[PDB]
């Protein structure tokens, strides 16, 4: 309902406070997101002769 | 602003030993003629960049096309005979 937007690298962050770590330890994240990189102008038909 | 005493009062100050007088008199301290040492350099390689920078990043993008645009097969609907 709100997605994360934010203009700026490390604003908004995600914690975890662990209690007990292991020597190999880490997080495995996973995203899911809308991004925009390109524009889409319109395009070309054939008109065979 | 002191107010004079009529049943004791006092004259002026009389001379008293003084501090050989020559010896309150200062030399006058003779300059020399300096000069800001070295050839300088004409510039330095500064720590920091000197020209502005952005808060905050901006989304660029640019124009892609997308391509030949085909004909299709269309279900095609029923006729009008009178049901519809």
């Amino acid at each position: 309902d709100k997605p994360i937007y934010t203009l700026q690298y490390g604003n908004v962050g995600f914690v975890v406070n662990p209690k007990t770590v292991n020597q190999n330890a880490r997080l495995l994240m996973g995203y899911e997101y809308f991004t925009s990189r390109t524009e889409l102008v319109n395009a070309g038909t054939i008109s065979t002769t | 602003m002191a107010l004079i005493n009529p049943q004791f009062p006092y004259a002026g100050p009389v001379p008293i030993p003084g501090p050989a007088p020559t010896e309150t008199m200062p030399l006058l301290n003779y300059r020399v003629e300096g000069r800001i040492a070295g050839i300088q350099q004409a510039r330095q390689f500064m720590p920091f960049l000197q020209g502005p920078h952005r808060e905050v990043a901006e989304q660029t993008y640019y124009a892609i096309g997308t391509g030949i645009q085909m004909g299709q097969t269309f279900n095609q609907p029923l006729i009008n005979t009178q049901e519809g």
